[PDB]
RNA sequence: UCCUUGUUUUGCGCAAGGUGAGAUUUUGGGCAACAGCAGGUCUGUGAUGCUCCUCAAUGUUCUGGGCGACACGCGCACUACAAUGUCAGUGAGAACAAGAAAAACGACUCUUGUCGGACCUACUUGAUCAAAAGAGUGGGAAAACCCCGGAAUCACGUAGACCCACUUGGGACCGAGUAUUGCAAUUAUUGGUCGCGCAACGAGGAAUGUCUCGUAGGCGCAGCUCAUCAAACUGUGCCGAUUACGUCC
RNA sequence: ACUCAACACGGGGAACUUUACCAGAUCCGGACAGGGUGAGGAUUGACAGAUUGAGUGUUCUUUCUCGAUCCCCUGAAUGGUGGUGCAUGGCCGCUUUUGGUCGGUGGAGUGAUUUGUUUGGUUGAUUCCGUCAACGGACGAGAUCCAAGCUGCCCAGUAGGAUUCA
């Protein structure tokens, strides 16, 4: 039909959202949600696991009843699941995270954003940007951006090798933004938008 | 009975566009939608996706 | 506004209540299994309270609420309903 | 927008606001009791209960000049 | 009726291995397959405003989903179609609607 | 690509012709660097710093009544309809378009864990006598129903009316009657027929807007908002040209 | 909101709601109890009459009916389309649809600097070519993407034709 595509898109969103702000601190990326017929089937997708699922399960189980009082599951229709997604330097969202939580705690701008950008480059990432606005110095804001490598910014080819992640900071005497870009060595699967080869 | 009766009453009737409030958030001005019956453009559009929407022209 | 009792009776054996952020009534599982029904309002009013006690762990996300209830939480709820327990967990795996 | 601060025209005898009205001791007012006789106690009761099933319990009636009345059921049987 | 299998998607490249593989078993493994098709693909179109205030030069964003449909055949299996059926389960977002 | 072996320096290319469904960014979009503006938004958000207000509140108020982009000498912006006889105007008959839209809301009857109806539209009736309305039945969850989607522009060897007039060109204002929408239509809400036309206006000064081919212009339909109402916006189709293909004033 | 980047714009065609604004009445959505309340407690709701715009227990009279968190007092919390867009995030518009931007190694100068990125031709294009102390890179341009025209394989019991017979 027209709806249930749309039933499961809104699902999707509300289910991303929910996982994304009250999980935090874990390098939260991404999930994925699918069904078998009669089950749900929603894994999990975050840097660290022992976070995730908890002592000896509390979290993970605590997650499921959550999810299963709003969208009116019945216990066994619902299922979780957490893995690692290990290389955390070729996650926007995973460095999105981390960089925040320093800001939060009073560490300096330049020194937080280089520290970043070393993490990334070494996992093997193409290039790497940072930005951050807001405060700093006092009055007027200021915005400034550190750059390492070298990367695309146009096409739809800048959509399949740059996922990128926007966050906030709250502090006093301001908000703060932040942000992380990060350009993979790899596609969604393969492909490379120009560079033709040739092969002996 | 009394008072209670008296308040909150004429739009639990549900009528006009009062008693919309987006799913998203809760607000109500800069329409609900009802086009193809989702709800987003009062949280932005341009914000959320995650629905399968992508703008290709 | 006793329906207090029932309320409490769902939170143990869940760890875990959920509502809508309304001011018309609704019953805060949507199912319970015991078919109870509150209005919004008077559950709303119930966690607020215990929340400012520590008892509770508050996460909004749209336009609803998800309640988490602490090890903190058990302690209070035990003594109310003159009850000991195991483990609100390990009955549950 | 904008904004200000001032409300009053006021300086009326405004609204008292209102408080319970207290009966104290309101069973023994109700269920009346005798002199002994054959060492049996004797209970009447001044207040007759209503018949429906809300108030199928204890639950009495009430007694005014003109009418009678039921505080649960919120019913008149007029005198 | 008779025994049709519709399947709908949010994308291509997961219509495909469901029908066009993995309906084996109904094929020319076992049984007869009458093999009609896809339909017309639908499009889901939001015209939305590109500015979260009033001001600009009046600029807007068009945003689209694509559905896709298809549909097969079978004459008459007497619970063969439990087996046929069952072994692609595969792509999230990819529904079965049997008849 | 090919050819003119033209032109060009052998170069980068350029012009004409050919080949072809298509001939030069093939055609129309989306995306888009570095450095910035003290542009806009605190009326998008459980996005927010500092302040203001807080039980006779600047909160909540889906409470009753009024006001809102609405109230009326007047200036300005954008839109739509005309001054008619190049379809031109009231009447008749013929042919004829495509993107798109609809489904679930704890009440109901079903058994033991779930059917039907709240949305569209067809046919029939109403109609042994206006429209608008009313009623019964049926289909469709959409390439099945609506739907062979009988659009309007348009066409006529229809012996149709009309005749250059502010006229049968245009209607603005204005009175009476009626039905539907809604909990509530009074400051007429929307349709639908009579009267008002003797109210303007007869191709428009200075000045000024954006356009190069399925384009300009003319014409109609749907989606959007949403009990009700679109001269708006977004999208699709039909009928379909004139001039230039140059320069720096 | 006010030249171009205000003025059928704020999805802003608002009867109520929406709604900020005006006249009037109502409700706590004041969490958290340190400070006060015997079995009645502190407390909740209301028919009738009156007040009132209100067959609105708002409030009073009257009596009945009920959790003791509800209730009373300071502190504090909260909510707000209140203020500040010259505190701030995000997003959008504009500068600017123009072809522009930057570093490495080498060369030249004691160096502020320059060459590369230049006189010429060419292209929508810092697009290429030629000359040449420059060579090789990264962004923008180009390319990758979406729709339209033609066509191959696929396909019909929701697409539509052909022939035969009555």
């Amino acid at each position: 039909k027209k709806r249930m595509i749309i039933r499961d898109g809104v699902f999707y969103a509300e289910l991303f959202e929910f996982l994304k702000r009250e999980l935090a601190d874990d390098g939260f990326a991404g999930v994925e949600h699918r069904v078998t017929s009669t089950r749900t089937e929603i894994v999990i997708r975050a840097t660290k696991t022992r976070e995730v699922l908890g002592e000896k399960g509390r979290r993970i189980r605590e997650l499921t009843a959550c999810l299963q009082q709003r969208f009116h599951y019945k216990e066994g229709k619902l299922q979780l699941f957490a893995e690692r997604v290990e290389v955390r330097g070729l996650s926007a969202m995973a460095q999105a995270e981390s960089l925040r939580f320093k800001l939060l705690s009073n560490l300096q701008v330049r020194r937080a954003a280089m520290g970043i950008i070393r993490h990334v480059m070494e996992s093997g990432a193409k290039g790497c940007e940072v930005t951050v606005g807001g405060k700093i110095k006092g009055q007027r804001a200021k915005s400034m951006t550190f750059r390492d490598g070298y990367m695309i910014k146009s096409g739809t080819a800048h959509k399949n090798f740059v996922d990128v992640a926007t966050r906030h900071c709250h502090l006093r005497a301001g908000t703060l933004g932040v942000k992380v870009k990060i350009m993979l060595p790899k596609s969604m699967q393969n492909e490379e938008e120009i560079l033709p080869d040739v092969i002996t | 009975m009394g008072h209670l009766e008296q308040w909150r009453s004429r739009q639990k009737i549900g009528m006009g566009k009062g008693s919309r409030h987006c799913v998203i958030c809760s607000n109500q001005k800069a329409v609900i939608r009802k086009y193809e019956l989702n709800v987003c453009r009062q949280c932005f559009r341009e914000n959320a996706a995650n629905i399968g929407f992508s703008k290709l022209r | 506004k006793r329906s207090r009792d029932d309320v409490y009776r769902f939170f143990f054996t869940e760890g875990v209540i959920s509502c809508k952020k309304d001011p018309l009534g609704t019953w805060t599982g949507s199912l319970g299994g015991k078919t109870f029904t509150v209005p919004s309002i008077q559950v709303m009013q119930l966690m607020r309270s215990m929340k400012s006690r520590g008892l509770i762990k508050e996460q909004f996300a749209w336009r609803h609420f998800y309640w988490f209830l602490n090890d903190e939480g058990v302690e209070y709820l035990r003594k109310y309903l003159f009850l000991p327990h195991d483990a609100v967990p390990n009955t549950h795996k | 927008k904008g904004k200000k601060k001032k409300k009053k025209v006021f300086t009326k005898p405004k609204k008292p606001i209102h408080r319970h009205k207290l009966e104290k001791m309101r069973a023994l007012k109700y269920f009346k009791v005798t002199e002994n006789d054959d060492g049996s106690f004797k209970v009447e009761r001044t207040r007759d209960e209503c018949p429906n099933p809300v108030c199928g319990a204890g639950v009495f009636m009430a007694q005014h000049k003109d009418r009678k009345y039921c505080g649960k059921c919120h019913l008149t049987y007029a005198a | 009726q008779r025994v049709l299998v519709k399947m709908t998607s949010r994308n291509a490249k997961a219509v495909e291995n469901v029908m066009t593989e993995l309906l084996l078993h109904a094929r020319n493994e076992k049984v007869v397959l009458r093999g009609p098709v896809r339909l017309p693909t639908r499009t889901l179109k939001v015209t939305t405003r590109k500015t979260p205030c009033g001001n600009g030069t009046n600029t807007w964003d068009t945003y689209e989903l694509k559905i896709y449909k298809r549909l097969v055949e079978l004459r008459a299996p007497t619970e063969l179609v439990k087996k046929i059926t069952s072994f692609p389960i595969d792509a999230g977002v990819d529904v079965a609607i049997t008849i």
